[PDB]
RNA sequence: CCCAGGGGUUCAGGGGAGUUACAGCCCCCCCCCAGGCAGCAUCGCCGUCGCCCGGGGCCGAGGGUCCGCGGCCUCCUCCCC
RNA sequence: GCCGCGCCGCCGAGGCGGGAGGGCCCGCGGGAGCCGCCAGGGGUCCGCGGCGAUGUCGGUGUCCCACCCGACCCG
RNA sequence: UGGCGCUGCGGGAUGAACCGAACGCCGGGUUAAGGCGCCCGAUGCCGACGCUCAUCAGACCCCAGAAAAGGUGUUGGUUGAUAUAGACAGCGCCGAAUCAACUAGCCCUGAAAAUGGAUGGCGCUGGAGCGUCGGGCCCAUACCCGGCCGUCGCCGGCGCUGGGCUAGGCCGCG
RNA sequence: GACGUCGCUUUUUGAUCCUUCGAUGUCGGCUCUUCCUAUCAUUGUGAAGCAGAAUUCACCAAGCGUUGGAUUGUUCACCC
RNA sequence: ACCAUCUGUGGGAUUAUGACUGAACGCCUCUAAGUCAGAAUCCCCCCUAAACGUGACGAUAAGCGCCGCGGAGCCUCGGUCGGCCUCGGAUAGCCGGCGCGCCGGCGGGCAGAGCCGCUCGCCUCGGGACCGGAGCGCGGACG
């Protein structure tokens, strides 16, 4: 996966094909984050193949649908638990991000694991992502916005539209 | 130094976006680059918006953290923030501003000759007093 | 990781008075009057309270590098109210085995000769800065006394006092002669 | 028809590269006080920068290996006409256009001096990051006119300040004549505020 | 005045080669490619003095001559424009005044 | 219009003085899926060129019907003159 | 799992037969017929302006020069 | 197996082999690989999120200098251990968390060669650096449409004449 | 700094045979200039199993200097 | 001809390093912000040269230099298509007015997102103005 633009939560459900040695194989859920659903059903054969025995070919995808957040309107903490391969080895992680949508934030997850950890998309193996009350969150980063009456100005706010004005007699002001 | 802050209630002015030009007040702020802002009286619905394309105003209305937006309409009405706004000389120079670029050839005429006979009364009255002064 | 706010408040004694004008720090006390620019320090300070005033030193939005500017604010103005009311008196000891380092100030405390250090003919002459000045101290053999306003001024003259009998291409350790600074203490004790 | 810019608070290659852009358009540009120029980076950075350009010589005639111009305007020209095609016709007209000068000279004291947002201190550089004065780094390498530029440019700055004195004097009779004489321009001033040319 | 100001920016390029017979201008307000769109089509015109006169429409011969042109598209994001020149402009015109009429009008 | 009529529960980025009170939040029930207005309009995807209108640039190579319509082949009425 | 029936759900996946009316449709009823129109087997105007023998018009590729771009000496 | 040689073209500053794409002569359009501070066509977007200060910073296939081992630089993560029967640090006082190990990014140490010099250069540090991405934009002799030239193919057409049929001619199509 | 182990250099030698056999004069010395630092001495420092003296290790550092002779064609050694 | 004789030089920022104040991290700490001392190195002065760099000044031949917008003409080379006649700067604050205060203005309207100039002529209303404006004009301050 590339992990192009925002992210959508895919609910890919698949089964193997009905064989007459084995008719009725179990149906299997997965909650996979693509930036649409031809990666989505790929994502879905790349977990699946590696943890029951089942193929593309040998199997079929039942519903590949996008998951829609429930409460878009609210700021919910997120904990993300992934595995992604350094340049020397596989280590756990566990995450926590403030955002709208659990696509949203599993998004800026990649984001984030690219940036501090130089971590792509194709190593990143998101394992579990659920909502997480304010009085469970561990980083201080996310815990310090759970705080009602929260408050802090904007200092030193850089002046954008440096070139609307390319040349002019007043110098900017970044106090407002 | 700083007067405007960041909270609760703040309303703010966009000033480029989707909604460029209109009033949101600041409900939820999510991290350190994005808000949860909602204009119910000016047409912007509840919504995530960054810090980087608002301009915090001298208005602060009283809700609730997480409350729907029926509240946030009553504090945005009991504070009378379109009242005040359009009192304000923010949004009058907003206004002349958007009234001079709608100027068509015969307002610029008639604003050069206005301009040119206000000019020559107030120079003629500045050398007025120059000489009354020596 | 930026924190939204850290800040830190300091005490203020009514008889110093301070005047805030933008990030110039100004306190005058009765042994004088100081003034410390903190502009290359980026953040917001505040005077609350008209009677028993505190300084109130903002940090909005720093990693750790600035949250540590935070409290060298106010351990700097802290200096600058003990620096206007009870001041600074930095000692210094002539510490010899053979020959005694003879001291005479000169300029009113404004220079400092050393002589017969180690048996050098050479003659330090050691400037104090301005606002600094140097006294041989009584009820003390080979004791001085640095007195002023400003601990950055008074502490930077000591070191230029010691690092000027220093000992060389010989063992350190066996030839311990030297002006050290002794006693770190104000000019009024209370 | 001549861009007139001040060099103060602006970075050298943030600056060049809007300067060298605008002579190809056929534009004469100005840069004045050349040793304002900030370099982003602390200052021993910068001048270890140039001192291993003193270096670049030919080791058998220096007098015709790179020619080390300590003024900062020189510096400042050396940056721009390293983007432009300098050995080109079209490059060397560019040239041409240019003109920097150490400090505000009287062909511009008496002028009104762009700013190029794009190339500040302020907007290209985070606050707590560490630069450099063009001038103290061209002190520091043989620029031995930065004395006489300092006093020079400090009788300039008191002339225009009392020049600017004046001036206020007459916004003030200005902003007092439009009182007086209010009842006369009432049916002008209408216009104006209806078309917003004021409010 | 009845032309919009222009400078001759330089022809239609890649970086080692040259197509001459399309034209880079540059007018002296549009700084992005949604004002462009205001002059796609307008007369485009590199007026000279050489030596010799010419003869002039509607006047006396003089020295002046001129290269017609027309703003055929954008170019870029920063209010470039393209233009073709029944000749193709001298090089001798880059970085010069190239005038961009008010005709033909579409307001 | 907390939609109204019966109410229950619940924490805290704890409002008012700890659980709604001088703000609100969430989870649940039985009453005409209360009604009323919007419908991918903060967030996707796609059409039987999908229906219609407009603008800019480029050029006309060749040089002895097919496919759509309309009027009349039927008598009048109205508008416009 | 098949097979049969029944119930129920299925924008109108739907097909048949008929009934009360309302009204939206048809390459059904219009062609060896005359006239025109044209999104129809590749452009025309049954549109138009300025300039006129001593200083102008066109060409002067191949005479010189200038600039941008490309460009290292052949076998 | 492809390529070079036998091959030009766009890109990698540069260069027989790499990436893209192969070539009649042109117009318009659109792209590939690669790019868009200036040289140098294009982000003169009010791009997004972080990471990083380097007194040898870093800057992307081939590809044109680094290792083992280290850092209480900074930022993440993992596994443990003490603490409001009051710890950690500092002199019972103090009154809120703290400590240890390990791991991973960037930077740093390790890191010494001879003419003066090479992210291509200028230069860049609210980025012109590294990672993750978005929209827009730039042009190849590639792709699309159109003109012209030639070749090739038509179980091609025409001996049934204003023009025509030197049929070894003429015409049409791809 | 043993047992191990990771590098660097191109002042040794080897390996290779890419350039030159219609020819690049080939060893040393003499002469002469500039460059490198992996600093012997001098300048400023840190460390010691630095008391002083002498010396050793390390750092910023190539500005300055690094000689006169016997033997040997010898570079290289050796000695005064 | 060291085979005789004479002369050979001052600073600046700093390297290493030692420190100051002081956090991070209640302590400590040369470092993180900010400071100090600091060298055969580095830069510069001294010194040698003097650029398709140049200043002041002298003298400037029937010829020649200034002064009559000389007063009319013939060959040539380029642009170009309204001006802005100016504070210093701050950016974790700024600007204006009034005798350290107070008042007023800040997404900059005392605003470069701006200001200023801008009826096709020639005569007539007097309705608003006292715009007393216009100089190939004569003098005087200011560089
Ligand atoms: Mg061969
Ligand atoms: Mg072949
Ligand atoms: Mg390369
Ligand atoms: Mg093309
Ligand atoms: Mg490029
Ligand atoms: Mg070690
Ligand atoms: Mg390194
Ligand atoms: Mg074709
Ligand atoms: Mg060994
Ligand atoms: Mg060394
Ligand atoms: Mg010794
Ligand atoms: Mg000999
Ligand atoms: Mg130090
Ligand atoms: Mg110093």
């Amino acid at each position: 996966m590339k992990a192009s633009g925002t992210l959508r939560e895919y609910k890919v459900i698949g089964r193997s094909l009905p064989t007459p040695k084995a008719p009725s194989p179990p149906l299997y859920r997965m909650r996979i984050f693509a930036p649409n659903h031809v990666v989505a059903k790929s994502r879905f054969w790349y977990f699946v193949s590696q943890l029951k025995k089942m193929k593309k070919a040998s199997g079929e995808i039942v519903y590949c649908g996008q998951v829609f957040e429930k409460t878009p309107l609210k700021v919910k903490n997120f904990g993300i638990w992934l595995r992604y391969d350094s340049r020397s080895g596989t280590h756990n992680m566990y995450r926590e991000y403030r955002d709208l949508t659990t696509a949203a934030a599993v998004t800026q997850c990649y984001r984030d694991m690219g940036a501090r950890h130089r971590a792509r998309a194709h190593a990143i193996q998101i394992m579990k992502v659920e909502v997480i009350p304010a009085s469970k969150c561990r980083r201080p980063a996310i815990k310090q916005f759970h705080d009602s009456k929260i408050k802090f100005p904007l200092p030193h706010r850089v002046l954008r539209r440096q070139h609307k004005p390319r040349f002019t007699t007043k110098r900017p002001n970044t106090f407002f | 130094v700083f007067k405007r802050y960041v909270q609760i209630g703040r309303v703010a002015y966009l000033s480029f976006g989707p909604h460029a030009g209109k009033l949101v007040a600041i409900v939820d702020v999510i991290d350190q680059n994005r808000a949860l802002v909602d204009g119910p009286c000016t047409g912007v619905r509840r919504q995530a918006m960054p810090f980087k394309c608002m301009q915090l105003t001298d208005f602060v209305i009283k809700v609730p953290h997480s409350a729907r937006q029926k509240y946030v309409r009553r504090a945005w009405e009991k504070a009378n923030v379109n009242e005040k706004w359009a009192e304000s000389s923010w949004a009058k120079k907003i206004d002349a501003r958007q009234r001079k670029a709608k100027m068509s050839d015969f307002d610029r005429f008639k604003v050069m000759k206005a301009k040119k006979m206000r000019n020559k009364i107030i120079r003629h009255e500045m050398k007025k007093l120059q000489k009354e002064a020596t | 990781m930026k924190t939204i706010l850290s800040n830190q408040i300091v005490d203020i004694p009514q008889n110093v008075d301070i005047s805030l004008k933008g990030r110039t720090v100004t306190v005058k006390g009765p042994r004088g009057v100081l003034r410390k620019n903190f502009n290359h320090i980026n953040v917001e300070l505040c005077l609350m309270g008209k009677k028993k005033r505190r300084l109130r030193v903002d940090k909005w939005w720093g990693n750790r590098k600035e949250l540590a500017t935070v409290r060298t604010i106010c351990s700097h103005v802290q200096n600058m109210v003990k620096g206007v009311t009870l001041g600074f008196r930095y000692k210094m000891r002539s510490v010899y085995a053979h020959f005694p380092i003879n001291v005479v100030i000169q300029e009113s405390g404004s220079l400092v000769e050393i002589r017969n250090f180690l048996g050098e003919k050479y003659i330090r002459r050691v400037r104090m800065r301005s606002g600094v000045a140097c006294t041989v101290s009584q009820a003390q053999k080979d004791e001085l006394i640095l007195e002023g306003n400003d601990i950055e001024l008074v502490s930077n003259s000591a070191a230029l006092i010691q690092q000027a009998t220093t000992v060389k291409n010989k063992d350190i350790r066996k030839f311990l002669d030297g002006i050290y600074v002794s006693e770190k203490g104000t000019v009024q004790q209370l | 028809q001549v861009l007139i810019i001040d060099g103060r608070g602006h970075l050298l290659g943030r600056l060049a590269a809007i300067v060298a852009k605008q002579v190809l358009l056929g534009r004469k540009v100005v840069v004045v006080r050349c040793e304002g120029i900030n370099i982003s980076g602390n200052f021993y950075r910068n001048k270890l920068k140039y001192l291993a350009f003193l270096r670049k010589r030919m080791n058998t005639n220096p007098s015709r290996g790179p020619y080390h111009f300590r003024a900062p305007s020189r510096i400042f020209w050396r940056t721009v006409r390293g983007m432009l095609p300098h050995k080109t016709k079209r490059g060397q007209a560019a040239l041409e256009r240019l003109k920097v000068f150490d400090g505000i000279p009287p062909p511009y004291d008496k002028r009104k001096r762009m700013v190029v947002p794009a190339a500040l201190k302020i907007v290209r550089l985070k606050p707590t990051r560490k630069f450099a004065f063009l001038g103290r780094l061209a002190h520091e390498v043989g620029w031995k006119y930065q004395a006489v530029t300092a006093t020079l440019e400090e009788k300039r700055k008191v002339k225009a300040k009392l020049h600017y004195n004046k001036k206020k004097i007459i916004v003030k009779l200005r902003k007092q004549a439009e009182k007086n004489v209010e009842s006369k321009i009432s049916k002008y001033t209408d216009v104006l505020k209806q078309y917003g040319i004021l409010v | 005045r009845l032309w919009c100001k222009a400078t001759f920016a330089g022809y239609k390029r890649g970086l080692r080669n040259q197509r001459e017979h399309t034209a880079l201008l540059k007018i002296e307000g549009v700084y992005a490619r949604d004002e462009t769109e205001f002059y796609f089509g307008k007369r485009c015109a590199y007026v000279y003095k050489a030596k010799n006169n010419t003869v002039t429409p509607g006047g006396k011969p003089n020295r002046t001559r001129v290269i017609w042109g027309k703003v055929t598209r954008a170019h870029g994001n920063s209010g470039m424009v393209r233009a073709k020149f029944r000749s193709n402009l001298p090089a001798k015109a880059i970085g010069h005044r190239i005038r961009v009429m008010l005709y033909p009008s579409r307001i």
